[PDB]
């Protein structure tokens, strides 16, 4: 039932937020790589405090280091 | 002639073995997502040193 | 922000979450001393020493 397309498609039309944080677990246990592509198109519907302290907690925080260059703003 | 037996019977045998699959299917994506994992914490720790030698260095 | 202030932060502070922060750091065109006050207000204070800082 997953695929990529489909799935980066249909995460921007969603109406609870906090799916995001379960999707963006499930991706770190299956897709680590596509996590970055995830939190470029959801950083202005996601909050960045809790991302980087879920980051920390797992210790994760180097992986997401190119998408961290993004939000300096 | 009363085959609603083997209709759920089937069925459910169908389901416990694409539950089965479908975890073996998730185990594999798992261990292959650990593999890239390690992969990935090796080069990283292989460029700080590189970097840090280079600091090293520089002097 | 004709009434759309306390719509995302005063509904904000009702629930004491970190989000308040990323709302402020959003959010622009606003009234900065009637939320610093209604910050005051309650029990969170940081969020106020926050807007105070920024202006």
């Amino acid at each position: 039932a997953w695929k990529e397309g489909q799935f980066k498609d249909i995460i921007t039309k969603v109406a609870n937020v906090e799916l995001y944080y379960r999707a963006i677990q499930f991706y770190l246990e299956f897709k680590p790589l596509l996590l970055n592509d995830l939190l470029m198109v959801l950083s202005p519907r996601l909050d960045h405090t809790r991302a980087v302290n879920y980051f920390s907690k797992v210790k994760q925080l180097p992986l997401v280091k190119p998408y961290l260059r993004s939000v300096q703003n | 002639p009363e085959s609603i037996r083997k209709w759920r019977e089937e069925q459910r045998k169908r389901l416990q073995e694409l539950d089965a699959a479908s975890k073996v299917m998730e185990q594999e994506w798992r261990e292959k997502a650990k593999k890239d994992l390690e992969e990935w914490n090796q080069r990283q720790s292989e460029q700080v040193e590189k970097n840090k030698i280079n600091n090293r260095i520089a002097d | 922000h004709r009434n759309l202030q306390n719509l995302l932060i005063l509904t904000a502070i009702k629930a004491d979450r970190t989000r308040v922060m990323e709302y402020i750091n959003r959010l622009d065109n606003y009234d900065a001393p009637d939320i610093a006050n209604i910050a005051i207000s309650n029990e969170l204070f940081e969020e106020a020493f926050a807007i105070f800082r920024k202006f």
